[PDB]
RNA sequence: AGAGAGGGAACCCACU
């Protein structure tokens, strides 16, 4: 079986390299200078280099001769190892989308109307424009009055509007964009985007108990953390061994009278001490105020940090009295009593009384 | 690099920790004077 | 031949049966260069839209499938040289698959992707 | 408000403006020389 | 420099050829205009004006192009780029002007010139010493394993390639060669682009001189002084195994900076090294085998004379052994590389614009920034 | 640099007449950096083809047509290092080549022939970079520089009899360093052509004048042979540092660090060589009535007592010019320099200095006194976040160099290479000797 | 009476 060899190519032009190599193979398949290679691979997501399938490196070198896009891999070739050849062809994989190209790249767009022609869909966007004022930008609301005032490419239909490169807006952009120009899988917007248009959090050092199983009511401190099945190693009371517990079995249990913080919800950012631990209602008093804050056991964490909660200046003067009489200078500094005069004649700045100075 | 930032005669250990720039210092030409004692230096006014 | 090779990068589509990658013009004018006799997408655009894919990953310029280990892993050794797709997203309707099976052609999926 | 510059090789004088390309009107010479100041100068003859 | 050497550089560059219908570009006749600034109209830029406005007192450089695609077309006075001019030259504005005219230009007659105006800054090219090229020298590396080492920093005049020093050394080991058989001292040569100590007799055989008698004729010009022949005897007796020109060239190709593949493509590499790398000043041609052999024999003979003391050793600080690179040679050495880079960029442009099937635009092919 | 060896730095014997023996930077670059002698001239080089044609014209046998038996009984002849052939009679060949060089028929004057006599070689060098110097030609212990040459040479600008005519007359010729190894050089004719207890009586060339072995800075030293050589070297270092009128058009030049003098004088004690460096037209220094006396004790250890009244009479009172250049940059609208008088209420980051010295365009009119940390160029660069309040473009101004003062000499306003406005301000400060 | 400074690196010539 032949082997795969890496050939460095021009970035972004790997598919065209394979097309050109196929055309070259077909154009010389009956001549006296045949391409003795077997196949050419240019993957979808591997950018920078392609692969040549051959029994020899010399075959690869004599086959890529005349191809300028591969000139940076012409002198030397590197073979893909035998065990890694299957990794070459291995492939892994009213809504919201995010635009791919343009100034609206990766911006949340509400899919308004799906056009059944499978070419484009109507998208609701927040304009990243300067209203034709700076260009001869963050997301802000579409101001139709400002774009009617500044003029330029603008057409008004009440709240409907066309502007600046056939951008369609209403009341909020409503413009068509291609399905292949958007990502229709894996956006998951947040609550702030809902206004515009389970979970596990275990931390090292926190205290947790066991709610079910044969190891119930064993409270231990958290050492490590993982994603879904954590296989935690808690340091229990009076046990030198490290046991194993997943996330569904544990719960953030805290003894009464300890440092507590709130991770998320309405009560986040506030600290304090808990008072009495019920089945799930855990009541606490804050470090700032003495108001009762009742929280879920999961919305608590163990953190030991403290809660946050003159006129003569620059005036050409003339010394009219004293040893320096008759000198013209410029006042650098001045006081109630004296003033420093930069003499025009000498390379020296000297201080004299204001009673000795006479302005020009 | 960091090793190049430390290893030199212009690095941190010689250049900045051993011999460093200091405030309250003056540098000007010396000219002779036989009318002052051996432990007296005549400094200018603009330096003083 | 050169008739199989696509002419440009725009509207490249991979076949659902043999993962043959061609432009929509070449599918409209030539059909499938391997198994059009079993599919008959020549002279019909809707047949092409039903029998070709708009989502593919990776291309292979299979030049000599008779002596290629890639053709052994992708099961395209008994075909003709051309541009093939590694991963193909899509599926034929049940009528076409049943008609192919009635002609002795079971439809093996070219979707060799590792879905999570 | 306009500043009078002496036009280098031309040795003539002309007005200038803010954000004005520096050109003479006689032959477009690029080098201008600013006129001597109007305020008084006094020199100790030492 | 600007009168002859620039034309020599332009003509000594090969006419670049591209293979599809082939086409080749050639530059034959150069033009050097007067310094001129500009956007703006062409006007004579006086050097004091270039000094005040932080300009560069540089004259534009044109050349004519001739391309054959064959379908030949010429292109007269194509702007290559601007090259600086030192003042009081023959191509400066104030050449031969009277002192009154200089005082009209705000330039003093007292100024000797000889400096460039680059961005308004006056630059002086300091003359750089170097060892005299194409001259055989015999030195003594008293710390190395060589008793007396000869060298010749060979550099052909009006050749874009730099110098390539060849060494003809004699292994010292005054007594035995750390062996039970190696009696005498063996002469060994360090060739360019060859990393091993090649014997002298190997090179002489590789030059098409198979007989020991002929090599000794080329080395020792008298056969009546047996002492020098006896001294050269061990070096002659090192390589009596290799007798053919083929085997000698194969041993030349062994252990090169670019090692050979097989017997094939290594004979050609050794031939290329012996043709274009060592001793370019005696000629680079097919018939220059015997002239190169004569000069190598002279080098070995001078080394033998140094080993005898019949001629004294050479001094590295004697100023008959040195050259002074002035603005001419320095700017020529710079212009060789920069003109070659301009040619390389033109070749890249042509390679880009022939593969589209179209015709290249030659004004866009020659970019003026790389040469100015 | 910084090599502990000495052989590349020492004053070799072949530095005679070609390079000054005294002038050198006496720092860590002793001997490495040198200064060329006065009459020394670097051969610009010519093509060797006419020489090869001339050699083939005469009975020179090429290497491709010789037997290897008649080589040792004849002289090997080189051109530019490459061995061109053999010749049987070295004499009457060197004589012929020299006879052609004393006439400039074929061989250029710069080209050099060297006949190695001990070992049978004759090498002709036509390289570009060799360093030679002109010498007289002594045919008989007689000089070829006759009285008629002096008569035709005194009356220049009338007979159009130049130095090149004397080179063409076969009287002087350029001898390089290789050829100096094979020449018998007379120092002066008044001593080395008269019969005595004879030294050699076989002179070939005569030195024109020994004072031409020195450089440009060692030529302004009066009686340099009476000094000690380190003193000559130190004076060669200092002489490129003396204040003086460095150029005649210094009022036009916007040079940085221009040191010029009020009343420069030519030296009362001068050399003949100062007439050719034009040191009497752009001098550097003043003739002073010095007294070498122990006194109150202020000329103790390399110091000098000066006369206050003489200094008040303009003695060594120099003037120091310093230029300041600044241009604005038209950029992608984020930062935009422009020359204007910055305002405290408008500009931000404005340093506390006098801004009323500036004119309406942000520049100083010539004839205005400025001192340390006085503004000379009012330039403001815009701030991209002026809208992203009420505080706008920041000050980017060039101050007068601190601990310096003086009057602004002249200001020039022009455009740069890029077409942007560009201003130079030359500030004048006289320097009374203290 | 509105109060601080920044560039940074590279390379040449000298100075004791
Ligand atoms: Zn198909
Ligand atoms: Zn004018």
């Amino acid at each position: 079986d032949p082997n795969l060899w890496t050939v460095k190519c021009k970035i972004g032009e790997e598919r065209a390299t394979a097309i050109s190599l196929m055309r070259k193979f077909i154009a010389y398949q009956f001549t006296d200078t045949p391409l003795q290679i077997k196949s050419v691979v240019a993957p979808e997501h591997v950018k920078g280099y392609i692969y040549v399938e051959a029994y020899k490196q010399t075959h690869v070198k004599q086959a890529i001769e005349g191809v300028g896009n591969l000139r940076l891999g012409y002198w030397n070739q590197q073979m893909v190892p035998i065990k890694e050849m299957t990794d070459v062809l291995k492939v892994v994989k009213k809504s919201w989308v995010r635009l791919k190209r343009g100034i609206y790249k990766d911006d949340i767009a509400q899919v308004d109307y799906v056009e059944p022609s499978q070419n484009t869909i109507s998208l609701k966007m927040i304009p990243r424009i300067d209203y034709d004022r700076i260009k001869a930008p963050p997301q802000r609301l579409f101001d139709a009055e400002k774009i009617r005032s500044l003029g330029g490419d603008v057409a008004s239909d009440g709240d409907f509007l066309i502007f600046e490169g056939n951008r369609y807006s209403r009341k909020f952009l409503f413009k068509s964009f291609a399905m292949s120009a958007v990502i229709t899988e894996g956006v998951k917007p947040t609550l702030s985007e809902l206004e515009k248009f389970r979970e596990h959090n275990f931390q090292p050092g926190d205290n947790v108990e066991v709610c079910e199983g044969e190891l119930i009511n064993l409270q231990g401190k958290i050492l490590s953390v993982d994603g879904n099945k954590i296989t935690i190693m808690p340091k229990h009371e009076d046990l030198k061994d490290m046991l194993e517990f997943p996330a569904q079995e544990l719960r953030k249990y805290f003894k009464m009278g300890d440092h507590v913080k709130v991770i998320a919800g309405r009560f986040e950012g506030d600290t304090g001490l808990i008072v009495r631990v019920e089945e799930n209602f855990v009541i606490l008093f804050s470090d700032l105020t003495m108001h009762e804050l009742k929280v879920l056991p999961r919305d608590l964490q163990l953190c030991s940090e403290t809660a946050s909660g003159n006129e003569l200046i620059g005036q050409t003067v003339r010394i009219s009295q004293g040893p320096y009489k008759g000198y013209i200078g410029v006042v650098k500094d001045a006081t109630e009593s004296t003033a420093r005069v930069e003499l025009h004649s000498t390379c020296q700045t000297i201080s004299v009384d204001r009673q000795r100075l006479t302005t020009v | 690099s960091l090793k190049q930032r430390l290893k030199g005669k212009e690095g941190r250990v010689r250049g900045n920790l051993m011999g460093k720039r200091v405030d309250f210092s003056a540098r000007t030409v010396i000219t002779p004077d036989p009318n002052l004692s051996i432990d007296q230096v005549g400094v200018p006014r603009s330096i003083a | 031949a050169l008739e199989t090779v696509p002419k440009d990068l725009r509207h490249l589509r991979a076949c659902l049966l043999c993962s043959l990658v061609k432009t929509i013009d070449q599918f409209e004018y030539d059909g499938c260069d391997n198994c059009d006799a079993y599919l008959q997408m020549k002279g019909n655009r809707e047949m092409v839209y039903d029998c070709t894919s708009s989502s593919f990953d990776g291309i292979i310029a299979m030049m000599s499938p008779e002596d290629s280990w890639v053709s052994k892993w992708q099961r395209v050794s008994n075909f003709k040289p051309g541009v093939y797709a590694v991963s193909v997203t899509g599926r034929l309707p049940q009528g076409i698959v049943r008609e192919l099976k009635s002609r002795g052609v079971a439809y093996k999926s070219r979707d060799t992707a590792i879905k999570t | 408000q306009p500043m009078i510059y002496i036009c280098g090789e031309c040795h003539t004088e002309n007005e200038i403006k803010s954000r004005d390309p520096i050109r003479c009107r006689e032959c477009g010479y690029r080098i201008m020389y600013k006129k001597r100041t109007k305020r008084l100068v006094v020199f100790d003859a030492r | 420099f600007i009168q002859m050497s620039v034309q020599r550089i332009v003509e000594d560059a090969p006419p670049i050829d591209l293979q599809p219908p082939r086409y080749l570009l050639k530059f034959e006749q150069i033009y050097l205009s007067k310094p001129t600034h500009w956007d703006g109209a062409p006007s004579p830029m006086m050097p004091n004006e270039a000094r005040l406005r932080n300009l560069t007192y540089s004259a534009p450089l044109y050349v004519d192009i001739t391309k054959t695609v064959q379908l030949q077309t010429q292109h007269q006075k194509t702007f290559i780029g601007k090259i600086p001019i030192m003042l009081r030259s023959t191509y400066c504005l104030l050449n031969g002007l009277t002192d009154r005219d200089l005082c009209e230009l705000n330039e003093c007659p007292l100024d000797p010139g000889g400096y460039f105006i680059i961005n308004g800054s006056e630059k002086v090219l300091i003359a750089q010493e170097k060892m005299a090229t194409n001259t055989v020298y015999v030195f003594a590396k008293k710390d190395s394993k060589y008793a007396y080492t000869g060298e010749c920093r060979s550099c052909l005049e009006n050749s874009s390639r730099p110098t390539s020093t060849i060494w003809v050394s004699m292994l010292a080991r005054g007594g035995q060669g750390a062996k039970k058989s190696a009696i005498g001292q063996r002469i060994v040569a360090t060739l360019p682009y060859i990393k091993q100590e090649v014997p002298i007799i190997i090179v002489f055989r590789a030059l098409g001189f198979v007989s020991d008698r002929d090599i000794l004729e080329h080395i020792i010009y008298d056969f009546e002084d047996p002492e020098m022949m006896e001294m050269v005897k061990p070096s002659l007796d090192e390589a009596f195994v290799i007798q053919e020109q083929n085997v000698a060239l194969n041993f030349i190709g062994s252990r090169g900076a670019k090692p050979g593949v097989t017997k094939e493509k290594r004979i050609k590499y050794a031939k290329e090294v012996l043709q274009k790398e060592m001793l370019p000043h005696v000629g680079v041609s097919d018939f220059c085998e015997t002239k190169k052999a004569y000069f190598l024999g002279y080098m070995v003979h001078r080394l033998l004379l140094a080993a005898l003391g019949r001629r004294e050793l050479d001094d590295r600080d004697h100023y008959g052994n040195k050259r002074l690179d002035l603005a001419g040679p320095l700017l020529a050495f710079l212009f060789r590389g920069m003109f070659k880079n301009l040619l390389k960029e033109v070749r890249i442009y042509a390679q880009k614009f022939i593969d589209r099937g179209k015709d290249f635009n030659l004004e866009l092919a020659i970019k003026t920034r790389i040469i100015s | 640099r910084d090599g502990k060896l000495a052989k590349p730095r020492q004053l070799h014997n072949t530095l005679w007449g070609m390079v000054c023996p005294a002038e050198t930077p006496e720092g860590h670059a002793v001997g490495l950096v040198k200064n060329l002698a006065l009459m020394a001239y670097i051969s610009v080089g010519s093509q060797p083809s006419p020489i090869l044609e001339f050699l083939e014209e005469w009975s020179m046998e090429n290497l491709e047509e010789i037997s290897p038996a008649a080589i040792a009984d004849a002289t090997k002849i080189f051109v530019n290092g490459c061995w061109v052939g053999i010749h049987k009679d070295p004499e009457q060949l060197m004589n012929t080549l020299r006879k052609l060089r004393r006439q400039m028929d074929i061989i250029v004057s710069e080209v050099s022939m060297i006949r190695d006599i001990r070992e049978r070689e004759i090498r002709i060098y036509t390289d570009a970079g060799r360093i030679c110097r002109p010498l007289l030609i002594v045919e008989k212990q007689k000089l070829l520089l006759k009285k008629r040459h002096i008569d035709q040479l005194k009356e220049r600008e009338y007979n159009n009899y130049s130095w090149q005519d004397l080179v063409a007359s076969g009287v002087v010729e350029y001898i390089d360093t290789l050829e100096e190894e094979t020449v018998m050089l007379a120092m002066t004719p008044d001593d080395l052509q008269e019969k005595e207890v004879a030294y050699c009586s076989t002179y070939t060339h005569c030195e024109i004048h020994p004072s031409m072995i020195l450089g440009v800075c060692a030529s302004i030293i009066p009686f340099p042979d009476h000094n000690q050589s380190p003193r000559n070297t130190y004076q060669s270092a200092m002489g490129k540092q003396a204040m003086g009128v460095y150029i005649t058009n210094f009022h036009v030049r916007m040079d940085t660090l221009a040191h010029v003098l009020y009343y420069p004088q030519k030296p009362l004690v001068t050399t003949r060589s100062m007439e050719y460096l034009r040191f009497r037209e752009l001098p550097a220094g003043i003739n002073s009535i010095v007294a070498i006396a122990s006194y109150t004790g202020y000329n103790q250890e390399d110091s000098v007592i000066m006369n206050r009244s003489a200094v008040d009479r303009g003695f060594f009172r120099s003037v120091f010019y310093r230029s300041y250049k600044e241009q604005e940059s038209k950029k992608g609208f984020d930062q935009e320099e422009v020359f204007e008088k910055p305002t405290r209420e408008t500009c931000q980051g404005m340093r506390h200095a006098i801004y009323d010295k500036l004119d309406d365009d942000g520049l100083i009119a010539p004839g205005v006194r400025v001192s340390g940390d006085d503004v000379i160029i009012g330039k403001t660069v815009t701030l991209p976040e002026n809208e992203d309040r009420r505080y706008t473009k920041r000050d980017c101004s060039t101050f007068l160099r601190t601990s310096e003062t003086g009057i602004v000499d002249q200001v020039m306003v022009t455009l740069n290479q890029e077409g942007y406005k560009f201003c130079k301000i030359r500030v004048r400060s006289v320097r009374i000797p203290q």
